[PDB]
């Protein structure tokens, strides 16, 4: 979940 | 220009409605159709009632009039947006009321404050309204009610991106959460009218504070895996959770907030799919702001190419999942016995929201393929 | 209205008193009567100074006139109090300087920056600009500059208690050092004079960024037993200090900022005295503050019923004592050998301050208990 | 050290 974790800031 | 609640602080036309507050699935649009969008006293009314249920105005001794103005004023506070409006912060509220005061099983009880809704008698079920104190139940409840406070519609990584003067005020650390919280405590402040904890003490005043801040900055998403982490450890140790440490009762409160925040795949359909629409919405607008400033547009916030199952799974998969799957190891999820197992409707509904998610994912994949 | 540098960029006449810029006691109180305390450049020239020494201005191709006009902004933001001044940020730059450049006993060595005051031939010395990259080198100068930035001149408990609209706004959490960080990143990026970074690229401004913040943000006292720790347990580990790390490299640097920030009982006897009478001038003023609040009058602010020694001592045995202690045993304290063993003059001075402190106060005791 | 750590917050 790449794109979730970049919109989180992970 | 105080902007005072009011003159009916109590809506008689809602008290139907609010008989269905002891359900999980609360149709909360269906109370803002019959209050209406223009007032926006939901979160006002649905406070009140749930204060009510658990008697905080009698045990702290709170004025209504300025309880009830702070709470229009925190209405009035929140923004217009598609998502994080007030509907989200009575949700939010909603939701912590029902995880502490709920009867679950196996939760063994120990001043305290138990909701009107909940049968002392029987010995199977417990609640968490048993085992955390009544100031650390209303800071959860404020916390909740001022979780999203004042929020600008667009996410932390957008902020700090874009350079906006909230995440240069803040150092590019937790922006929306210290955002909402300093503002939130900002107005409380700011009018001797909204001080509905006059009859507190000076160190209760601080305490609770403490407490509502601490809740509050939990609901950042970019820790969400520093506390999922934390409250695993705790809950993995042979010693598990203390009720009678600070630290423990703390963190339990937390994971409420955090788990209510993001309850909205854990609901029934119709509710899950609004929110869905909803934040959808949001992520749109803010990429189509991303558009117009020339950054690149994030991913799932591109309307021309929509990802919303994907987002959906993802977020259920990754966030959601492992956030319930936690807070149910530890013993705390409501449910009942069935006859012994345990049933949960927040599981069973987040399972079955996940698995329509794959299989709109799964059918969408077969028709692009077949193209 | 841009508060743009005198038009002298350089000042010939102080090109004398920074020859002795390579040794830790400087007498930056005579630079200050040179200068002169109306126009407030000391830090601009100390800052330019030392860049020279290291050559940041040709390896980051660093403007001079838009680094001069920001640093002269900075002076003016810092307030005349008696210890948080312009004075103090000059002192701890320095000390910042000092302990990276400075040879170190056994130090290894792995662009890099060296200074002009370095010997490279020599093998038995080394020192941490070897070890740490230029641009995390110039982070921790700026922030050095910027560490106390804006400071009103009150403690975090004081701003907490009173309910400032400092700590409102910070949640009071770290309220000093995020008001600093936040006042001196606002000002930077308030005027396109103040942009000395812009032949940085977008990725390098963000991490120069991200490692000043978290800098300025070490320099919290509350928080530096949690700093201790984790640098004790750092280097009692058996893989060691790790200069190949991000993470080790900036919680170096956040351990010399520190130590920077509170090196005035490491100096010798005069600018110690100096040190102490402002800190307790600031303390008394505090102390003044609180008693026309009508607060209880907090320890050691009560200029009625000093306790200065006694201050002293505690604040060498518990704060500054540990951390040099510390310091020392990771082996970035600067020395000499002498013939093989190590001599600091840092170590020996805050030795020979202590001793005086436990001195006052045995005689100031016995005293007491005579009369 | 009471008072110091009272000062300091901690
Ligand atoms: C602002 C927090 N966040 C954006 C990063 C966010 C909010 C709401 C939802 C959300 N998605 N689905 C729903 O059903 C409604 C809520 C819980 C998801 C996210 N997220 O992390 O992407
Ligand atoms: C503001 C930080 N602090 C007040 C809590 C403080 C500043 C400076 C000094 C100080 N004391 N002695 C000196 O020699 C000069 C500086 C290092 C001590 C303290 N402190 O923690 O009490
Ligand atoms: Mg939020
Ligand atoms: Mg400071
Ligand atoms: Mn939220
Ligand atoms: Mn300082």
């Amino acid at each position: 979940a790449e794109n979730l974790y970049q919109i989180i800031g992970i | 220009k105080p902007i005072l609640a009011p003159e009916p602080l109590v809506m008689d036309n809602l008290d139907s409605i609010m008989e269905q507050l002891n359900t999980w699935n609360f149709p909360i649009f269906d109370l803002v159709e019959n209050i209406g969008r223009k007032c926006g006293r939901i979160l006002s009314q649905v406070s009140y009632r749930l204060f009510e249920d658990m008697g905080l105005f009698e045990a702290f001794k709170i004025p209504i009039r300025e309880f009830m103005n702070y709470f229009h004023a925190l209405e009035i506070g929140y923004r217009d947006i598609p998502y994080h409006n007030r509907i989200h912060a009575t949700d939010v509220l909603h939701a912590v009321w029902y995880l502490t005061t709920q009867p679950i099983p196996g939760l063994s009880t120990v001043g305290y404050v138990f909701s009107k809704t909940y049968n002392v008698t029987d010995d199977k079920y417990g609640c968490l309204s048993g085992n955390i104190p009544a100031l650390e139940l209303m800071a959860l409840y404020v916390a909740a009610a001022m979780h999203d406070y004042d929020h600008p519609g667009r996410t932390n990584a957008f902020l700090v991106a874009t350079s906006a003067p909230q995440a240069v005020l803040y150092n590019d650390r937790s922006v929306l959460e210290n955002h909402h919280a300093a503002a939130a405590w900002n107005l409380f402040m700011s009018r001797p009218e909204y001080n509905f904890l006059i009859n507190l003490d000076h160190v209760e005043f601080k305490h609770f504070r403490f407490l509502v801040i601490e809740a509050i900055l939990a609901t950042d998403l970019k820790k969400h895996f520093d506390f999922v982490a934390k409250f695993n450890g705790k809950v993995n140790d042979d010693v598990g959770i203390d009720w009678t440490n600070e630290n423990d009762r703390l963190l339990v409160c937390q994971m409420c907030i955090k788990l209510a925040d993001i309850n909205g795949p854990a609901k029934c359909k119709e509710l899950h799919l609004q929110w869905t629409d909803g934040i959808v919405n949001e992520f749109y607008e803010q990429g189509d702001e991303e558009a117009s400033l020339g950054l690149p547009i994030s991913p799932f916030m591109d309307r021309s190419a929509p990802q919303l199952a994907n987002l959906q799974e993802s977020f259920i998969s990754h966030i959601v999942g492992p956030l319930c799957n936690s807070y149910d190891s530890a013993g705390l999820m409501p449910g009942k016995w069935v006859e012994r197992k345990i049933y949960c409707q927040i599981t069973q509904h987040l399972l079955q929201n996940h698995k329509m998610w794959k299989k709109v994912i799964e059918e969408e994949q077969r028709l692009a393929g077949i193209e």
